[PDB]
């Protein structure tokens, strides 16, 4: 349930060890989480929020100019004054005219002229500053079992019901316990901070949309600044990039107003990574968190209960998802009682020999009329297998193939934990779930390097990261001892697998 | 004690500028942030603004971005808002009241509050009345 | 901006009464609320800052409550000194904004 | 008003596709493409200047690359 | 000595970090009982139970009865991460830090 067909689920199991799993949280795919005891869990992060948010300075990205006003002076008496100058709404450069005869100024020979305008503006862009204090991580779980078709949509009788709850987490609170009445305890221990690194990201506000910027992509842009100062009709500084001036060929310069760059912006923002909603609770999407989610109740409730006998009937064709995992539901009637099912499977027919891992593990009955429905789902193994549900002579089975070899999991889990290791950076290790050696000692050589690759190569782009990353392959032949050639190929290697990365 | 002190009522004309004092007496005139606040006749309260008389800093709601500027006097211990492009609107009924914490420069709003937020000292409510 | 919703818009009742008057923003203000009575024209009388809390000098029967959006004020014993218009107060992000009003009447 | 700060130097990572991501992996490769299909005689231009550097047959076309790319985008 | 005081504690503000690498907290302790110690923690580890990093401000405590008696409190993490614990082993409110550095 909640995580079936997202192609970013991810199985976390730790043996035995005590309750410590530490599992990482994405936003977009969830993970699910399994244990000996304990009813399995998944957890996804549905939603963060940051809440008041500061102003930093806005822009202007779309002018309309006033009045031209121009007081041009001779080639002695100096420099020109225009009175209109010496407030701050009119933006003026200075220039030199060739003021000759039939002209004023019976000494030819370059004055100068200071012939500017009024700069009005429409449209700011509004940046603001978030911190990483008072957001909110919004997770939501739920556990397998019960619960046909739960299937997200409807998400709010179900959080009254036992099956799943909505843990909110802020860094003022980052213990949680969220309830589950006849499973347990559920001790997340959060961290809201090491997540999406805050307090290098702005959230920018356009016309109707909003986005998160780094902060020094958005200082160093060159358009008016609003400063961030209120209420007055608005100090715009620069002013200088929107308005420009020419001149005609030695006289009469004139100011085009150059609308509106928001197109512009909009295409020199390429990397940056979009926000829904603007209330006084600024809503976003993509950002990870972890947690060391602890598990000290989990009760299964189904293990007291009596397995019940009777006939059971599929209603969906058992389905593959993308791991491997088949998901199948199975409706039934005939007896009653909040009754345990079999869920097994097995390579023949005759001897009942559960072969493969059962996800779900311990799944239950709601107790009720025809046809209590419960989508069970289970992991089989690499070949032929039985799904087998049913108890005695009427037992309903399902020939599956899983079709996935033994060494292909492991190199689509190598795949994948490449993934986890190119987008978290140092925090893929620790998704690594125990608080073992080479985990807290793979943290620090990774933090390490990666504080060097960030420091040295600090964002190289796409094309600049394929292009240096050849060139760093190039050199890692080329030449000299396996010491200097090896290390460049590789830093090369880091960098085209990196951009071997979320590409697609 | 603990009071500001308005000018009386004023009549102006409409596309002019009105000027309204507030000073202060009983505390610290550099201690507590001079909040402005509007009332028409019906229409209930409204926040025009905000100085700190500690340093001349302003800020105001956005129903007056380039109407109103607000300056100080701190040897007098006197506030003084300015009010331009006066429309048959801003007949009304203008109050200032000490916002309290008030330590550096501006508004300052996730530190503390209360205990006269601003509701306290007053002064009297400067009739302000624009027509011909 | 951060709209500050005040119910209801008038209210009568005798001496001795129990009133409640509620604020709803349309925002999270925590406990950033503040709560005034004014008599028509006149230097006022103060009621509640910080959305729970009375000042010294302030008769006791005045109190209030609430805590995240939604605000109550209450008034135990009505008197008839207590007739005023009563606003509510937010103080969160700025463009402060009080509610609309409510006006009582002494029966 | 250039607005120099191409976003793609402070690129986010996270699991979601980017801002303009699909239309950003193709986009200086084919303004290159485009260039050097509007000026088709800088390329021997550029073949003359870095056969005259290096002297090494493996970094001339190292320089080529180089010229090359220079050329469109920081032109 | 000043007994160890289990009660509610509630931050008066949102804590901070100076730039000296040190955290400053302000509690509230909702007024139990007259003037009495209240502990803090750097935590590695989980909730409670593990103390890392260094108090700054030592014997931290309670000085009146009443409902907010405001103590502030100047620490130092560890340089990784951490939490902070305040005095009840059960009943409390933690944080994050990330101390960067
Ligand atoms: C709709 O919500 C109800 C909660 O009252 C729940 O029991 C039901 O299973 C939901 N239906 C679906 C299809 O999610």
């Amino acid at each position: 349930i909640r995580c079936i067909g997202v192609s970013n689920r991810d199985f976390v199991e730790g043996m035995s060890g005590g309750t410590w799993v530490d599992v990482v949280l994405e936003h977009g795919g969830c993970v699910t989480v399994m244990a000996q005891d304990k009813p399995t869990v998944d957890i996804e992060l549905v939603t963060t929020t940051v809440s008041n948010m500061a102003e930093v300075r806005s822009y202007c990205y779309e002018a309309s100019i006033s009045d031209m006003a121009s007081d041009s002076r001779c080639p002695t008496q100096g420099e020109a004054y225009l009175d209109k100058q010496s407030d701050t709404q009119y933006v003026c450069k200075r220039t030199l005219v060739d003021r000759g005869w039939g002209n004023g100024c019976g000494l030819f020979g370059k004055g100068s002229l200071v012939t500017c305008a009024k700069f009005a503006c429409s449209k700011k862009m509004t940046g603001k500053s978030i911190q990483p204090e008072n957001l909110e991580y919004r997770i939501m779980l739920s556990v397998h079992g019960s619960q046909h078709s739960g299937m997200i949509v409807n998400d709010t009788g179900h959080e009254t019901d036992e099956n799943r709850a909505k843990v909110e987490i802020t860094p003022n609170s980052p213990r949680a316990e969220a309830t589950l009445g006849g499973f347990g305890s559920l001790g997340l221990d959060c961290e809201p901070r090491t997540g999406l690194d805050f307090s290098d990201l702005y959230y920018l506000t356009m016309n109707n949309k909003h986005w998160l910027v780094h902060k020094e992509w958005f200082h160093d842009i060159p358009l008016p600044w609003h400063a961030g100062a209120d209420t007055g009709t608005p100090h715009w500084n620069n002013k200088e990039a929107l308005v420009e001036f020419k001149d005609a060929h030695a006289k009469r310069q004139t100011v085009v107003v150059l609308g509106s760059q928001e197109g512009a912006v909009h295409t020199a923002l390429a990397g940056a990574l979009e926000a829904e909603m603007d209330g006084a609770k600024g809503r976003l999407s993509s950002g990870h968190l972890k947690c060391r989610l602890k598990m000290d109740k989990l009760r299964l409730k189904g293990v007291s209960y009596s397995l019940c006998t009777a006939a059971f009937t599929f209603t969906k064709i058992p389905a593959e998802t993308l791991h491997g995992t088949v998901t199948v539901e199975v409706q039934y009637a005939g007896t009653d009682g909040p009754c345990k099912v079999p869920a097994q499977m097995a390579v023949d027919m005759q001897t009942l020999t559960p072969v493969g891992r059962l996800i779900t593990a311990n799944p239950v009955i709601t107790e009720s009329t025809e046809n209590s429905k419960m989508m069970l789902e289970l992991d089989p193994p690499f070949g032929d297998s039985y799904i087998v549900i049913g108890v005695g002579e009427k037992k309903i089975t399902h020939h599956w193939h899983r079709s996935g070899s033994t060494i292909g999991k492991a190199f689509e889990a190598t795949v994948r934990g490449a993934k986890r290791m190119a987008v978290l950076g140092d925090t893929a290790w620790d998704f690594g779930s125990v608080g073992g050696a080479l985990n807290s000692l793979g943290k620090g050589i990774h933090q390490i390097f990666g504080a060097a690759f960030k420091s040295l190569f600090g964002g190289m782009s796409w094309f600049s990261q394929i292009l240096i990353g050849t060139l760093l392959m190039w050199l890692g032949l080329n030449t000299k001892n396996g010491s200097i050639s090896l290390m460049c190929l590789a830093l090369g290697g880091v960098l085209i697998f990196l951009s071997t990365a979320v590409s697609a | 004690e603990v009071q500001l002190v308005q000018s009386g009522p004023d009549v102006e004309k409409p596309g002019a500028s009105v000027k309204v004092s507030c000073k202060a007496s009983g505390y610290t005139f550099t201690s507590n942030y001079i909040h402005w606040v509007r009332q028409a006749p019906g229409q209930g309260l409204e926040w025009m603004g905000v100085i700190n008389p500690r340093g001349g800093s302003t800020a105001s709601a956005q129903k007056f971005q380039g109407r109103i500027t607000m300056t100080r006097d701190t040897s007098t211990s006197t506030v003084y808002m300015e009010l331009s492009s006066l429309r048959s609107d801003d007949t009304a009924v203008y109050y200032c009241a000490r916002g309290g914490r008030a330590l550096f420069y501006d508004s300052y709003t996730t530190p503390r509050d209360g205990g006269s937020w601003w509701f306290d000292p007053w002064g009297q409510g400067s009739l302000v009345t624009v027509s011909s | 901006d951060i709209q500050l919703t005040q119910s209801p818009s008038s209210l009568s009742a005798s001496v001795g009464d129990r009133v409640t008057f509620t604020c709803q923003a349309s925002q999270d203000i925590r406990k950033y609320l503040n709560w005034y009575q004014q008599k028509p024209g006149k230097a006022p009388k103060l009621l509640i800052y910080d959305a729970s809390n009375l000042k010294t000098g302030v008769p006791s029967r005045f109190s209030g409550s609430g805590s995240g959006t939604d605000f109550t004020f209450t008034i135990s014993s009505l008197q008839p000194e207590d007739v005023a218009t009563y606003y509510c107060q937010q103080f969160d992000d700025l463009p402060i904004t009080f509610g609309q009003g409510t006006r009582l009447q002494i029966k | 008003a250039v607005t120099l700060p191409s976003h793609s130097t402070r690129k986010l990572q996270t699991r979601s596709q980017t801002w303009l991501e699909s239309r950003e992996y193709t986009k200086h490769l084919i303004r290159v493409e485009n260039w050097i299909f509007r000026n088709p005689g800088f390329a021997l231009a550029a073949a003359a200047i870095a056969w005259l550097l290096g002297s090494s047959t493996s970094q001339k076309v190292i320089y080529l690359v180089m010229i090359l790319l220079i050329a469109p985008a920081y032109s």
